[PDB]
């Protein structure tokens, strides 16, 4: 029914093409090889709203 | 209601078709609790006495109609649909902790 | 890949560019009270020339 | 008192979403890299990891991988139907 409650449960996300690169890559972000969904503890800059 | 994609918006033409589709009787699935207890050892039932299909015709004029299907069985005039989600469903385990 | 896309109208012929002129003028009369719009689909692609730099360079 | 800050947030009935496009924007239904060279012709196999907060009982990572799920229906003849069906990528 589509009545997810449990997104925010996420840290991070990697994406390995070929076992080798890393998707995107290319320097995209600000963490350029994983998608940090959250973080905690942490906060040297790079948080929002 | 139908809600399979290939066939919730097909415009089916004249001629003699079988129909055929499947029920469940489970409770645990047809019925919603708010407390989400289990209706199998509650006492649940569910029984069926008739099921029936129901199905409206657009009172279209003949001679349009019978264009319509003239011009709806050439190979270029192939109803297309898709699957609104369009994505395959993968499901992974993660263990406790 | 292209004949495959072409056959479902993955990337292709826009609705009325494919189906029978008799076709698109029916539907055209006939909007007002019975539509078909749903049964044929329309291709939507994303411009590939151009657009984003290929190189390595931060978002933000 | 003494305090610390705490923050967190909520989001519910959606579903994260990465797009597989250079700039991450919906310019189409058939994204750039959809039809890249690269992911044109080449295999590849895709590693992913995920990093969850631990809970106390077992939970199921729903993966959706976007794809094209198409039928063509053809009806040639009186009482005649067939179905031509294509999925892309990951096809059946």
């Amino acid at each position: 029914d589509g009545t997810f409650y449990l997104n925010h449960t996420f840290k991070k996300v990697s994406i390995m093409f070929d076992s080798s690169v890393s998707w995107p890559g290319n320097d995209r972000l600000l963490s350029p090889n994983e998608f940090e969904i959250k973080r905690t503890v942490d906060g040297e800059g790079y948080n929002v709203a | 209601p139908q809600k399979f994609f290939a066939v919730k918006n097909l415009l089916l033409l004249p001629g003699s078709y079988t129909y055929e589709w499947n029920f469940r009787k489970d409770v645990n699935m047809v019925l919603q609790s708010s407390l989400g207890n289990d209706l199998r050892t509650d006492g649940a039932t569910i029984s069926f006495t008739s099921i029936n299909l129901y199905a409206t015709f657009f009172p279209m004029a003949h001679n349009t109609a019978s264009t319509l299907e003239a011009m709806l069985r050439n190979d270029t005039n192939d109803q297309s649909f898709n699957d609104y989600l369009s994505a395959a469903n993968m499901l992974y385990p993660i263990p406790a902790n | 890949m292209m004949p495959q896309w072409a056959y479902m109208h993955i990337a292709g012929q826009d609705a009325s560019e494919y189906l029978s002129p008799g076709l698109v003028q029916f539907a055209r009369a006939t909007d007002t009270y019975f539509s078909m719009g749903n049964k044929f689909r329309n291709p939507t692609v994303a411009p590939t020339h151009d657009v984003t730099t290929d190189r390595s360079q931060r978002l933000m | 008192v003494k305090s610390v800050t705490q923050k967190k947030f909520l989001c519910d009935r959606t579903m994260w979403r990465i797009p597989f496009s250079s700039n991450f924007m919906s310019m189409g239904a058939l994204t750039d890299l959809g039809q890249n060279m690269l992911y044109a012709n080449s295999a590849h196999a895709l590693d992913m990891t995920f990093e969850v907060d631990p809970m106390d009982e077992p939970t199921l990572l729903y993966l959706l991988f976007e794809v094209f799920d198409v039928v063509r229906v053809h009806q040639p003849h009186r009482g005649v139907i067939e179905a031509v069906y294509l999925r892309t990528p990951f096809s059946a």
